[PDB]
C-alpha cells in the first residue's frame, strides 16, 4: 500500500552475503535501484 | 516465513559453496594426476638414463 | 520484499543459481531518517530539516 | 558403498527417477500376466522395497518386452547403485562377475528417451568403478546411436546436460580417455556448440562441457588434434572465458588454453602461439590479469598464460621474422608493432642496401595499388599493414622519402589518402603527415 512519511518510516538494518561472481552485477542493480545505505564495514583499511 | 526462507536460502548457499569446492577439488585432483603422469614418466626417463 | 524480488529477478537474469538472500539484523543503533517527498514538498522538507 | 558413484545435479533426472519410481505395478503384475517369471517376480519384490539376485533380474529385464517394466527395473537397479544402503553390494555384484557387465550394457542404450538415459546412466556408473574398466564395452557404448542422438539434440537442455555429464564421468579414467577421442567428431562439435551458445542447468552444462574438453586435452597428440581440427572453438574459448561469469568456467577455460599451448604438445611452441596472436589473445590475457580472479589456481594459470604470451610476443619481435613475413604476402600485425618501432635494430637493418627493405615494401604497396583489388578485405588489411610499416620506416630514416618520391610512393600515398577504407585511410593520413611533416619540412 502507501508508505508516506510524516517524519519517517520504520527502516531496517540488513546484512548482505553475496557470491563473488555476481557481486558487481548486484552492486550495479542495487545502485540503479538506490534504496539502501551501507554502514561502515572496512573504514579501518585506509584508502 | 521470511526467517524460515532466510535459513533455507543460507542452507542452499552453503550447499552451493560445498558443491563448488568439491568440483574444484575434483578438477585439481584430475590435473594433479595428469601432471604426475607427465612428470613421473619424464622423471623416470631422467633417472633411468644412466641405467640405459 | 521489493528489494528481495529485485535481487531474485537479477539472479534470474544472470546465470548463477547461488542464492543471495538477505535478512534483517535488529541492532540497538539509531536507524537513519527517511522522508519520501513529492516535488510539492521536497524543497519545504529540505529547508525545514536544514 | 562402492568405489565411486555419480553425482549428477538431476534438475530433470531426479524428476525422471521420481516418475519411474511413481509407476511400480509392473514389479509383480507382469508375473500374474505370464510376462515375468515367478523368480523374476520375487526379485522385483526386493526392488519394490526401498548380492546374488541381480543376474536373474538382468535376465528378466532382457527377456521382458514391456518397455515400462524394463524401465522400472533399470531405474531400481540405478537407485540401488546410487543408494549408500546398497551401493557397495551393487558394485560388488558386478565387480566379482564382470562377464555379465557386457550383457547389461547391451540391455541398456535402448527404449524410450528417459528409459535409455536411465539405462545409460546405470551402465556408466557400473563401468566407472575402480576395477573392470572394460574399454571395449565403453567403445561400444560410444558407438551406440541412441546416446549420440540424445547428445546431439541440443534442444533438450536436460537430456543434453545428462548426456554430457555421463560422457565426462566416463572420461575420468585415462584408460577410456583415448577411446573417447576416437569418435570425437561425433560429439565434440555439439560440445563446442554449447560453449558457442553461451557466448542452473545451463551454467552446469557449460561447466561439465568445459571439463569434458579439458579432460580429453590431457594427451598432447589429442591436444594438437583438437587445436587444429577445431581451431574456431579454441579461439572462441578466450572470448568465452572473458565473458564468463562463474569463476570455475573461466578457470577451466584458462587451464584448457594453457594445456593446448603447453610446450609439451607438438607444434604448440609456434603454431599454437601464432594462432593465439591470430585471435588477439594478448590484450585479452592482459585484461584477465588485470581482473581480480578469486581462485589462486586461476591466478597462477593466468600468470603462466601471460608469461607464455609475453615469450611468444618477444619471439615475434625478431627482425628475421619480419623480413620473412615481408618476403611473402599477407603481412601479420604482431611484428610491425616492435620491429618497425621500439626495436630500432630492425629499422637499422632495413636501412641497409640503400633502404632495401623500404624499397621492397614500396614495391609491394605499388603492386597492390596497381592491382586494383584494394576493395578486398584481405588486400585492405595488407595495404594497411604496409602503410603502417612505411610510416614507421619514414620517421626513422628520412632518406627513404627520396626513394618513395622517385618510385612514386608519395603519389600513391596521396591517392590512398582518399580511399574509402577508413581503417586504411587513418594509416594513410598518418603516413602522409609523417612524410610531409618531417621529411618535406
Amino acid at each position: 500500500k502507501e508508505e508516506a512519511i510524516f517524519r519517517s518510516a520504520e527502516m531496517a538494518l540488513v546484512q548482505f552475503y553475496i557470491p563473488q561472481e555476481i557481486s558487481r552485477d548486484s552492486a550495479y542493480t542495487l545502485g540503479q535501484l538506490g534504496l539502501v545505505q551501507f554502514r561502515d564495514l572496512n573504514s579501518k583499511v585506509r584508502a | 516465513l521470511t526467517p524460515n526462507q532466510v535459513n533455507d536460502e543460507l542452507n542452499k548457499m552453503q550447499a552451493f559453496i560445498r558443491k563448488e569446492a568439491e568440483e574444484k577439488a575434483k578438477e585439481i585432483q584430475l590435473k594433479a594426476d595428469q601432471e604426475y603422469e607427465i612428470e613421473k614418466t619424464n622423471i623416470v626417463r631422467n633417472e633411468t638414463n644412466n641405467i640405459d | 520484499a521489493t528489494l528481495q524480488a529485485r535481487l531474485g529477478e537479477m539472479i534470474a537474469r544472470l546465470g548463477i543459481d547461488v542464492p543471495s538472500i538477505i535478512q534483517v539484523l535488529d541492532t540497538n543503533h539509531t536507524p537513519p531518517t527517511f522522508h519520501r517527498t513529492n516535488k510539492f514538498t521536497a524543497g519545504f522538507q529540505s529547508i525545514c530539516d536544514c | 558403498m562402492g568405489a565411486t558413484k555419480i553425482l549428477m545435479d538431476s534438475t530433470h533426472f531426479n524428476e525422471i527417477r521420481s516418475i519411474i519410481r511413481s509407476r511400480s505395478v509392473a514389479w509383480d503384475a507382469l508375473a500374474r500376466s505370464e510376462e515375468l517369471s515367478e523368480i523374476d517376480a520375487s526379485t522385483a519384490k526386493a526392488l519394490e522395497s526401498i548380492g546374488k539376485t541381480l543376474i536373474p533380474l538382468i535376465h528378466l529385464l532382457s527377456t521382458s518386452d514391456n518397455e515400462d517394466c524394463k524401465k522400472s527395473v533399470q531405474n531400481l537397479i540405478a537407485e540401488l547403485l546410487s543408494s549408500d544402503k546398497y551401493g557397495d553390494d551393487t558394485v560388488k555384484f558386478f565387480q566379482e562377475d564382470p562377464k555379465q557387465l557386457e550383457q547389461l550394457f547391451d540391455v541398456s542404450l535402448k527404449g524410450d528417451f528417459q528409459t535409455v538415459l536411465i539405462s545409460g546412466f546405470n551402465v556408466v556408473s557400473l563401468l566407472v568403478q575402480n576395477g573392470l574398466h572394460n574399454v571395449k564395452l565403453v567403445e561400444k557404448l560410444l558407438k551406440n546411436n541412441n546416446l549420440i542422438n540424445i547428445l546431439q539434440n541440443i534442444e533438450q537442455m536436460d537430456t543434453c546436460y545428462v548426456c554430457i555429464r555421463l560422457l565426462q564421468e566416463l572420461a575420468v579414467i585415462p584408460e577410456y580417455r583415448d577411446v573417447i577421442w576416437l569418435h570425437e567428431k561425433k560429439f565434440m562439435p555439439t560440445l563446442f556448440k554449447i560453449l558457442q551458445r553461451a557466448t542452473h542447468l545451463g551454467i552446469q552444462l557449460q561447466y561439465h562441457s568445459l571439463l569434458l574438453i579439458w579432460l580429453l586435452t590431457f594427451n598432447p597428440v589429442f591436444a594438437n588434434e583438437l587445436v587444429q581440427k577445431y581451431l574456431s572453438d579454441f579461439l572462441d574459448l578466450l572470448k568465452l572465458v572473458k565473458i564468463t561469469i562463474k569463476e570455475k568456467v573461466s578457470r577451466l577455460c584458462i587451464s584448457i588454453i594453457l594445456q593446448c599451448c603447453s610446450t609439451r604438445v607438438k607444434q604448440h611452441k609456434k603454431v599454437i602461439k601464432q594462432l593465439l596472436l591470430l585471435g588477439n589473445a594478448l590484450p585479452t590475457v592482459q585484461s584477465l590479469s588485470e581482473r581480480k580472479y578469486s581462485d589462486e589456481e586461476l591466478r597462477q594459470d593466468i600468470s603462466n598464460l601471460k608469461e607464455i604470451l609475453e615469450n611468444e610476443y618477444q619471439e615475434l619481435t625478431s627482425f628475421d621474422e619480419y623480413v620473412a613475413e615481408l618476403d611473402s604476402k599477407l603481412l601479420c600485425w604482431s611484428p610491425p608493432h616492435v620491429d618497425n618501432g621500439f626495436w630500432s635494430d630492425n629499422i637499422d637493418e632495413f636501412k641497409k642496401d640503400n633502404y632495401k627493405i623500404f624499397r621492397q615494401l614500396i614495391e609491394l604497396l605499388q603492386a597492390k595499388v596497381r592491382n586494383g583489388d584494394v576493395n578486398a578485405k584481405q588486400e585492405k588489411i595488407i595495404i594497411q599493414v604496409a602503410l603502417n610499416d612505411i610510416t614507421h620506416v619514414v620517421e626513422l630514416l628520412p632518406e627513404s622519402i627520396d626513394v618513395l618520391d622517385k618510385t612514386g610512393g608519395k603519389a600513391d600515398i596521396m591517392e590512398l589518402l582518399n580511399h574509402s577504407d577508413s581503417r586504411v585511410k587513418y594509416e594513410a593520413l598518418k603516413a602522409t603527415q609523417a612524410i610531409i611533416g618531417y621529411t618535406f619540412k
